[PDB]
C-alpha cells in the first residue's frame, strides 16, 4: 500500500460556510475551435505542416462547459473568522470520456473578490481540486456528494509549486464538521498564505492535512506527487479514463503559452470512473490579505472528428469542429481549413 | 477508564472570600475539560471548555487553571447566591464515556452558633396506627451538620433512630435536624423512657434531655 | 428559540420497558442528541449520546441497556430503558451539545454551540409496597415549658406516589417553616415531616390545623391538635 504520513490529531472539522449564491456569476467562456482551445495533441507522433484531419475524445465547439471559483473565507481585519466556499461538494458530474479544465482565463484582470462585491483585487491564476471515483454514495447526513472506497483524490500544494494525486478509501472523522460529525458541513481544503506560501515556510502536506481532517486515508493503492510551476500564463489540464489506466495531460509542461494539452503523466487505475465532482477550496487569510482568484471552467469530452492544422513546430494552432455546423461540415468534407464559397451537403 | 476524585466532598467559605477547588483525574486525557456549576431547580452550566478560554455566558468571577492532572478553579468576592456544587468532566472524543464531578457543596465559614433542642412525641392516632416515632428537633445550628443520639432506658438504639436535615438559607447558616425513632407497639410499651442526647460542636458540653410516658 | 420536553418519566416495577424526550421550534436534523442523568448522592453523567445522522449511537456504567432512536421529520427523540433497578431510577434531562470551533494558526475562537433550552429532564422511580398516605399531626409533651418559641410539627407517613404537599392552615402561617427531604425507607416508602415556629404564649391558647393535599388522593385531610 502507500502512507499519507500521521492522521490529523484535530479534534474536530473547522465549519463551513456554504454561499453557493453569492459564488455563481456571469462568466460565460465557450470553447473555440479556431483557438484550438481545450484539444489534446495526438500521442502517437508529431503532424506534418499540412492541415490533416484526426478522430479523438475532443469538447464541443462553443461550449461555455460548467464554471467553478474558489474565493477566500469571510476575515475580520485582525484574522480570518470561518471558511467560504460553494455547494460544490453536493453536486455530482457524470464522467465518461473524461473532461479538460480551463486554468488562469481571468488571471492578469482585475476584478472584485467573491467574499467582498465592495473589495476589489487583481485576480491571480488558482489550481483546481478533483475527487474522481468509481461509485459514489449519500452521506450520513443525506447530502450528496459523499465517494465510495478507492475514489482518485488530486490537490494543488504550496500555493501551487506542486500537484499530488493518491487513489485512496476515505473515512470520515467523528469530530463536528466532518461528514460523520454533528453539524456535518463539506469536504474542503483550507490553505493560509503566510503559513506555508511564504517562501522557506512551505509545507509538503499541508493541502493533504486539511484533506486528511474532512476524509481519513486508508489502505491507499499509491501516493504520487508531480512538481509544477505556478504561473499565470493560461494552462489547460486533461484528465480520461481508459482500460490501459488514467491518462493526465498538462499544458504547462510542454506548450504553456499555446496552450495545447500533452500527456505528462501516466496513472496505473484500471477502475472504470463513472462520477466526478469538484473539491470547494478556501483560503484562510485576513481582508487586506484576500485577493481575487481565476475561475477554473470545466468542458465534457465527446468522440469527434476535428481537422487539424498543424504549425513548423507541430503544434496545433487552429481546429475546425465539422459536427458544431454545415458550414465546418462543408470544410470537414473537403478536409481544407479555407474552401471556395459553393452549395454543399446539407442534413 | 478514568477516576476522578475531587480533593473537599464540601468546602465551606466566608462570603467575600478567596478559595480554590481542585479536581484530580487519573490522567489528563484531553487538554478540553468541562468545568460544570449546578444550582438546584436550574439546568447545568459549562463553566470553561478547554480550561484556556473562559465559556461564554459565564462570569470573569470563576477562572479555571489546570497544573498536572489536577484541575484548579479560582473564585473570588464569594456570595450565598454565587455558592453552588461543582462538577467537573474531562472530555475525550475518542472515550464514549464521559467524566462525572463528585459535587462539592460550598457553605459559610464563620463563628458558631448555639443550638435549641425541642421534642414531638408521637401522638395518640401514630400509635393506634402501630408505630410510634418520637421526634428529637436541633435548631438555629450555625454548621449544617449535626450530631444526635437516640437511646431508650440509656440505652442505644441501632437503625430505629431516622436524621434528616431540613434545607438551610446560607447567608442565614440556621438548619433543623429532626431524628426520628420507629418502634412497634409492643417496643412501645416496653420503652417506658425516651431520651434524645444532643451534641454540637460549639457546644463544650453534650446534654441529654429525656421524657416518660403520658405528659400532657 | 430552541424548545426541549422529556415524556414518558413514571413509576415502574423493576425489569420493565419503559419509553423518552421531545424538540420543538428547533432544527433538530443537524444537531445531535444527548441525555445526561442526574441521581441523589452521585455527580451528573452523559447516559447517552446519539449523533445528528442517528447511525451510530454511543452508550456511557450499562451494558447498552439504553436503546435511542431520533425520528427527524417527527422532531421526537425516543429512548427505551430495561432491567430498570432503584438504584438505576433517576431524572434525565436531553440537551444538544455543540463543541467549540478554534483557529490554531490565528488563536481566533468560534462558541459555536447551543447549550440553550437544556432539558428540565423527567423523574422515573422504581417502588414496592405503595401505601395511602397516613399524616399524622405531633404535639410536644411540655410545648409551653419548651421555650420562649415552641415548635409544632406535623409528619406525613407512607405517602402514595412520592412527592405530597403540606400546609398550615392551609399556608396562612409561614413563620419558622422547615422543609424535610423524603428519605427512602426499607420498605419503599418516604417520609417527611413540615414544622413551623410559633410562640409558646400562642400555642394552647390559639390551636393551628394542618392542611395536607395528595394529587392522586384527592383528599384535603385536615389535622387538628
Amino acid at each position: 500500500y502507500v502512507d499519507v504520513g500521521p492522521d490529523s490529531v484535530k479534534s474536530a472539522c473547522i465549519e463551513v460556510d456554504i454561499q453557493q449564491t453569492f459564488f455563481d456569476k456571469t462568466w460565460p467562456r465557450p470553447i473555440d475551435v479556431s483557438k484550438a482551445d481545450g484539444i489534446i495533441y495526438p500521442q502517437g507522433r508529431t503532424y506534418s505542416n499540412i492541415t490533416i484531419t484526426y478522430q479523438g475524445l475532443f469538447p464541443y465547439q462553443g461550449d461555455h462547459g460548467d464554471m467553478y471559483v474558489y474565493s477566500a473565507g469571510h476575515a475580520t481585519g485582525t484574522t480570518p473568522q470561518k471558511l467560504f466556499v460553494a455547494n460544490y461538494s453536493q453536486d455530482v458530474k457524470q464522467f465518461a470520456n473524461g473532461f479538460v479544465v480551463r486554468i488562469g482565463a481571468a488571471a492578469n484582470s482585475t476584478g472584485t473578490v467573491i467574499i467582498s462585491p465592495s473589495t476589489s483585487a487583481t485576480i491571480r491564476k488558482i489550481y483546481p481540486a478533483f475527487m474522481l471515483g468509481s461509485s459514489v454514495g449519500n452521506f450520513s447526513d443525506g447530502k450528496m456528494g459523499r465517494f465510495f472506497n478507492h475514489t482518485l483524490v488530486l490537490l494543488p500544494d504550496g500555493c501551487g509549486t506542486l500537484l499530488r494525486a493518491f487513489y485512496c478509501i476515505l473515512e470520515p472523522r467523528s469530530g463536528n464538521h466532518c461528514p460523520a460529525g454533528n453539524s456535518y458541513t463539506s469536504f474542503a481544503t483550507y490553505h493560509t498564505p503566510a503559513t506555508d506560501c511564504s517562501d522557506g515556510n512551505y509545507n509538503r502536506n499541508a493541502s493533504l492535512n486539511s484533506f486528511k481532517e474532512y476524509f481519513n486515508l486508508r489502505n491507499c493503492t499509491f501516493m504520487y506527487t508531480y512538481n509544477i510551476t505556478e504561473d499565470e500564463i493560461l494552462e489547460w489540464f486533461g484528465i480520461t479514463q481508459t482500460a490501459q489506466g488514467v491518462h493526465l495531460f498538462s499544458s504547462r509542461y510542454v506548450d504553456l503559452y499555446g496552450g495545447n494539452m500533452f500527456q505528462f503523466a501516466t496513472l496505473p487505475v484500471y477502475d472504470t470512473i463513472k462520477y466526478y465532482s469538484i473539491i470547494p477550496h478556501s483560503i484562510r487569510s485576513i481582508q487586506s490579505d484576500r485577493k481575487a482568484w481565476a475561475a477554473f471552467y470545466v468542458y465534457k469530452l465527446q468522440p469527434l472528428t476535428f481537422l487539424l492544422d498543424f504549425s513548423v513546430d507541430g503544434y496545433i494552432r487552429r481546429a475546425i469542429d465539422c459536427g458544431f455546423n454545415d458550414l465546418s461540415q462543408l470544410h470537414c468534407s473537403y478536409e481544407s481549413f479555407d474552401v471556395e464559397s459553393g452549395v454543399y451537403s446539407v442534413s | 477508564d478514568i477516576q476522578m476524585t475531587q480533593t473537599p466532598a464540601s468546602l465551606s467559605a466566608s462570603v467575600g472570600d478567596r478559595v480554590t477547588i481542585t479536581c484530580r483525574a487519573s490522567q489528563n486525557i484531553s487538554s478540553y475539560l468541562n468545568w460544570y456549576q449546578q444550582k438546584p431547580g436550574k439546568a447545568p452550566k459549562v463553566l470553561i471548555y478547554d480550561t484556556s478560554r473562559l465559556q461564554s455566558g459565564v462570569p470573569s468571577r470563576f477562572s479555571g487553571s489546570a497544573s498536572g492532572t489536577d484541575f484548579t478553579l479560582t473564585i473570588s468576592s464569594l456570595q450565598p447566591e454565587d455558592f453552588a456544587t461543582y462538577y467537573c468532566q474531562q472530555s475525550c472524543t475518542t472515550l464514549r464515556c464521559w467524566t462525572f464531578g463528585q459535587g462539592t457543596k460550598l457553605e459559610i465559614k464563620r463563628t458558631v452558633a448555639a443550638p435549641s433542642v425541642f421534642i414531638f412525641p408521637p401522638s395518640d392516632e401514630q400509635l393506634k396506627s402501630g408505630t410510634a416515632s418520637v421526634v428529637c428537633l436541633l435548631n438555629n445550628f450555625y454548621p449544617r451538620e449535626a450530631k444526635v443520639q437516640w437511646k431508650v432506658d440509656n440505652a442505644l438504639q441501632s437503625g430505629n433512630s431516622q436524621e434528616s436535615v431540613t434545607e438551610q438559607d446560607s447567608k442565614d447558616s440556621t438548619y433543623s435536624l429532626s431524628s426520628t425513632l420507629t418502634l412497634s407497639k409492643a417496643d412501645y410499651e416496653k420503652h417506658k423512657v425516651y431520651a434524645c442526647e444532643v451534641t454540637h460542636q460549639g457546644l463544650s458540653s453534650p446534654v441529654t434531655k429525656s421524657f416518660n410516658r403520658g405528659e400532657c | 428559540e430552541v424548545q426541549l420536553v422529556e415524556s414518558g418519566g413514571g413509576v415502574v416495577q423493576p425489569g420493565r420497558s419503559l419509553r423518552s424526550c421531545a424538540a420543538s421550534a428547533f432544527t433538530f436534523s443537524n444537531y445531535g442528541m444527548h441525555w445526561v442523568r442526574q441521581a441523589p448522592g452521585k455527580g451528573l453523567e452523559w447516559v447517552a449520546v446519539i449523533w445528528s445522522a442517528g447511525s451510530l449511537k454511543y452508550y456511557a456504567s450499562v451494558k447498552g441497556r439504553f436503546i435511542i432512536s431520533r425520528d427527524n421529520s417527527k422532531n421526537t427523540l425516543y429512548l427505551q430503558m430495561d432491567s430498570l433497578r432503584p438504584e438505576d431510577t433517576a431524572v434525565y434531562y436531553c440537551a444538544r451539545e455543540n463543541t467549540t470551533y478554534y483557529y490554531e494558526t490565528s488563536g481566533s475562537w468560534g462558541a459555536s454551540y447551543y447549550f440553550d433550552f437544556w432539558g428540565q429532564g423527567t423523574l422515573v422511580t422504581v417502588s414496592s409496597s405503595t401505601k395511602g398516605p397516613s399524616v399524622f399531626p405531633l404535639a410536644p409533651s411540655s410545648k409551653s415549658t419548651s421555650g420562649g418559641t415552641a415548635a409544632l410539627g406535623c409528619l406525613v407517613k407512607d405517602y402514595f406516589p412520592e412527592p405530597v404537599t403540606v400546609s398550615w392552615n392551609s399556608g396562612a402561617l409561614t413563620s419558622g417553616v422547615h422543609t424535610f427531604p423524603a428519605v427512602l425507607q426499607s420498605s419503599g416508602l418516604y417520609s417527611l415531616s413540615s414544622v413551623v415556629t410559633v410562640p409558646s404564649s400562642s400555642l394552647g391558647t390559639q390551636t393551628y390545623i394542618c392542611n395536607v393535599n395528595h394529587k392522586p388522593s384527592n383528599t384535603k385531610v385536615d389535622k387538628r391538635v
